[PDB]
RNA sequence: UAGCGGCGAGCGAACGGGGAGCAGCCCAGAGCCUGAAUCAGUGUGUGUGUUAGUGGAAGCGUCUGGAAAGGCGCGCGAUACAGGGUGACAGCCCCGUACACAAAAAUGCACAUGCUGUGAGCUCGAUGAGUAGGGCGGGACACGUGGUAUCCUGUCUGAAUAUGGGGGGACCAUCCUCCAAGGCUAAAUACUCCUGACUGACCGAUAGUGAACCAGUACCGUGAGGGAAAGGCGAAAAGAACCCCGGCGAGGGGAGUGAAAAAGAACCUGAAACCGUGUACGUACAAGCAGUGGGAGCACGCUUAGGCGUGUGACUGCGUACCUUUUGUAUAAUGGGUCAGCGACUUAUAUUCUGUAGCAAGGUUAACCGAAUAGGGGAGCCGAAGGGAAACCGAGUCUUAACU
């Protein structure tokens, strides 16, 4: 019962070099070095799904705070306000509001004051 | 019921490791042998009774005893014996016309073990003194 | 081929009825003149091979 | 337990051990893969590299070149080199415990009448070792994928079923497990069932 | 196992039991009867093997296709459906196969018979001496000089004679058993350079022989010796007439053959590394494992819009390869130029445990027989009894005079 591995082998080698499409030089090309790329492609991948969720909250943080300073408070004060309003909207939401209805951001931005007041 | 119809019981097949074949198994690159050392070698390990060089527990001991040529020609023989026998004689022959002792023992002890139901003749036997107690309420006989 | 009994085992281990081994104590070769009558007394009388050695001689008596 | 003749419209008396048990599957699993193994003829080797063709030299030396340390041209890392484990000839058969054999049987027989696969008549045979003669009977009795076990050997009926691919012939004591269960119906005279019955205690 | 054993590592019987096979003779001598059984060499006969061979059943229509053995229809042979070949997969086209047959000649083996030679049965004898034994040194016996029987003998010695002698594991007695120092003998047993037939959960061109091929070659070496690489057009060569560029080239473009030249001789399939031509997108103010997360723009498809697929990726957050070895490696420690193919926990027998199955105080047979994976074979082995060094006692036993 002897076993030839070309059919299997092939066709482990060509599903890692699939994954390496767009890579540089040998890493799309030479299945050592593809490997290896792909492993940190996932690597990196599996870290910056928690990092997203980082990087778009401070995002949206940098621009309410743009839209709360010109409304005339601060960030922080502006989100202890609206705490202590009761109004649970959060920093997505709050970070597309400033941009695209300034009148209604604004308008969240004196329930803060008021509530602070 | 066909050729291809047919399984073994579960958990009578099971498979046999094979080391060696990668991450995933949990038997590869070091095969369950750990780093180095004699024992991870090809044709490594130290023989029965090694000890690492300490007097080992085998020769630390004493011999004793000697090898008695006579338990060997002689058997014991059960109660539950008895009744195997073709013709309610039992003798050294009976027993080994009947498979119970070894052709070559010369002496035989009927013992306390099992159960006699049916009157026997003992003859040329040693009898403890229980055996003797049970083949007698059986209605049986011994003599020498 | 069959397993070989370690025969310098076989002449110093006994399997008793419950599968453990009884041995001979050692100590009692020679040098007793100093040794005392109560120690001596103690070491005559066999004695059970302990937990921690089972494995090694059970290997050295397959057939046991 | 009775079988009915499938034409006498008798009954014949049987042991409800032999053709009336459950059917213990692993048992006649374990009995068939042994009868199958036991088939086999396990006839082949290949080379170690002890027994590869060529001489001990050390092909070069052991320090200096910037090679990998080598030392047997028949090395199995090598192209032309030994086989690590080569074979040898084996025997595969098995044991397997007569008690266990006969078991099989009869689970094999009780499922075989219990799926209405077992066919029980008083005679079988033809008249001429024809293989023509024994087809047209086949036809007749609306058999096609059939072992025929008998009591007897019978000589015309072995010649006759020879070339029928479908159709094996058998006498009572030649019986096996995987021929018990390879065709779609078996039928058996009267006293190739008393003398099985007998074989199965 | 009993034993042997720096009683270490190891070495390892025999008695007895089950089987295969079975076969018993001659000389050490003269007489009487005498060619009387036997063997061999060998003529002849028949028998029968081998070395060439002979016969050997039964299918046609239709569809697809370059081709039919394939599909579909309806037939037929089969003691032959083992296998192979034929333009794709054939019981019925071919070769075979089942079965039935055959030798002028040489040869094997067998009974029969002639022959040269060998001697049969009978009576009365005879009965293996530098031998057995022994001292010394070694060797062989499972047995290593041990308390060491038995065997062989290099050296020195040296008996008895059936009223005798050997052995029974130091040695002695008793008893039992056998008869050395002369020879022959078939079967059961071991093997395969070779011949024929058949088979394989053996390989299928880096495998299987070193060798599928003009291989023990080419090649290396003074020599012994070492020792490769290297299979596939197509069904059929129908292997490309003829024309054109070119050196009466290499190479190519047409034509033609073919089902196909997406088979053109470097010829089935035709992967990967590696190298090009073409298009889309990016790229000449920009610093690092080259990706990943966010993301404009362009190109290309959508959906008929919907702020979606695909490719690209300005800009931006994070980010020092893999293996190995280590307390710890981006490590300036190891290993890898890349790809493809190969490359490392097996196998046999013992042993124990787990899982599973059978039978259960029983379970199971081995060699072998065989009606051959059945059935026979229970010789054995493990288990239902232990304790004691042992004798021995025994559900107990040992310890001790005896155990609270
Ligand atoms: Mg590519
Ligand atoms: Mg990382
Ligand atoms: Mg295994
Ligand atoms: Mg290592
Ligand atoms: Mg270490
Ligand atoms: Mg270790
Ligand atoms: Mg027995
Ligand atoms: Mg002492
Ligand atoms: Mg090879
Ligand atoms: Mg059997
Ligand atoms: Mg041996
Ligand atoms: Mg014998
Ligand atoms: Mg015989
Ligand atoms: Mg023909
Ligand atoms: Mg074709
Ligand atoms: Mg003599
Ligand atoms: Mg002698
Ligand atoms: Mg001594
Ligand atoms: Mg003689
Ligand atoms: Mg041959
Ligand atoms: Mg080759
Ligand atoms: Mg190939
Ligand atoms: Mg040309
Ligand atoms: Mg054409
Ligand atoms: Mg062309
Ligand atoms: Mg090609
Ligand atoms: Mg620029
Ligand atoms: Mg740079
Ligand atoms: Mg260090
Ligand atoms: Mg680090
Ligand atoms: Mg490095
Ligand atoms: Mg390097
Ligand atoms: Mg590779």
């Amino acid at each position: 019962a002897r076993v030839k591995r070309g059919v299997i082998a092939r066709a482990r080698h060509k599903k890692i070099l699939k994954q390496a499409k767009g890579y540089y030089g040998a890493r799309s090309r030479v299945y050592r070095v593809a490997f290896q790329a792909v492993i940190k492609a996932g690597q990196y991948a599996y870290r910056d799904r928690r990092q997203r969720k980082r990087q778009f909250r401070q995002l949206w943080i940098a621009r309410i705070n743009a839209a709360a300073r010109q409304n005339g408070i601060s960030y922080s004060k502006f989100i202890n306000g609206l705490k202590k309003a009761s109004v649970e909207i959060d920093r997505k939401i709050l970070a597309d509001i400033a941009v695209f209805d300034k009148v209604a951001f604004t308008a969240l931005v004196e329930k803060a004051k008021a509530a602070l007041a | 019921m066909r050729l291809n119809t047919l399984s073994p019981a579960e958990g009578s097949k099971k498979a046999g490791k094979r080391l060696g074949r990668g991450i995933g198994s949990g038997l590869g690159k070091t095969g369950g042998r750990g780093h180095k050392g004699q024992k991870s070698r090809s044709g490594g390990g130290v023989r029965r009774g090694f000890e690492g060089g300490q007097m080992p527990l085998y020769r630390r001991l004493p011999k004793f005893g000697f090898t008695s040529r006579k338990a060997a020609i002689t058997a014991e023989i059960r109660l539950s014996d008895l009744a195997k026998v073709e013709g309610g004689v039992v003798d050294l022959n009976t027993l080994k016309a009947a498979n119970i002792i070894g052709i070559q023992i010369e002496f035989a002890k009927v013992i306390l073990a099992g159960e006699v139901t049916t009157p026997v003749t003992v003859r040329g036997l040693r009898v403890t003194k229980g055996a003797r107690a049970a083949i007698e309420a059986a209605g049986g006989k011994i003599e020498e | 081929p069959k397993i070989k009994t370690v025969r310098g085992a076989a002449k110093r281990f006994k399997k008793t009825g419950k599968g453990g081994f009884k041995h001979k104590h050692a100590n009692l070769r020679h040098i007793l003149t100093k040794k005392a009558t109560k120690r001596k007394r103690h070491l005559r009388p066999k004695a059970m091979v302990s937990k921690g050695d089972l494995g090694l001689v059970i290997a050295c008596l397959p057939y046991a | 337990m009775e079988l009915v003749l499938k034409d006498a419209q008798s009954a014949l008396t049987v042991s409800e051990t032999t053709f009336g048990r459950d059917f213990n599957e692993a048992l006649v699993h374990q009995v068939v893969v042994a009868y199958a193994a036991g088939a086999r003829q396990g006839t082949r080797a290949q080379k170690t590299r002890a027994e590869v063709t060529g001489s001990g030299k050390k092909p070069w030396r052991q320090k200096g070149t910037g090679r990998a340390r080598s030392g047997s041209i028949k090395s199995p890392i090598w192209r032309s080199g030994g086989v690590t484990f080569a074979a040898r000839p084996q025997d595969h058969s098995q044991k397997v415990n007569k008690k266990m054999y006969r078991g099989a049987l009869k689970s094999i027989l009780s499922e075989l009448v219990r799926q209405d696969r077992l066919i029980v008549v008083e005679k079988f045979s033809v008249e001429a070792p024809k293989t023509k003669l024994l087809a047209q009977k086949l036809k007749d009795m609306a058999l096609e994928d059939v072992l025929i076990i008998t009591g007897e050997l019978d000589e015309n009926l072995f010649l006759a079923a020879r070339n029928l691919h479908k159709v094996d012939v058998r006498d009572a004591t030649g019986i096996d497990p995987v021929s018990l269960i390879a065709f779609d119906k078996v039928v058996m005279t009267a006293d190739a069932v008393k003398q099985v019955e007998e074989m199965l205690a």
